[PDB]
């Protein structure tokens, strides 16, 4: 190879993905 | 054969967004609704 | 002498399916329900 | 430079 001496150590983490579930606030109701 | 490159270790390509990342809407979340306030014109008898 | 192109298509970044933008449904019009019934007072 | 064959 070329010799790749340098870790690359998570060089890609992960991503953001938990964001969203549209399915939230309250709502006013009639009273 | 000295040292060389050659094909990715994996074709890959996309990277990550699109289809993948923002694939867009899900499905059509929807709910009813009531209409009004009738029955106040109670003609009795 | 490596003379040899990595495979450097793109993006090698090989993560799946990220979680895509909401959408909306049917938007109900929680008005008020009942039976529009007369005789709500008889003199 | 450094001449060699090529890469990408």
């Amino acid at each position: 190879q070329g010799a790749p001496g340098a870790p690359g150590s998570q060089g890609a983490p992960g991503l953001q993905g938990a964001p969203g579930a549209p399915g939230s606030q309250g709502a006013p109701g009639l009273q | 054969a000295p040292g060389s490159q050659g094909a990715p270790g994996l074709q890959g390509a996309p990277g990550a967004p699109g289809s993948q990342g923002a694939p867009g809407l899900q499905g059509a979340p929807g709910a009813p609704g009531s209409q009004g306030a009738p029955g106040l014109q109670g003609a009795p008898g």
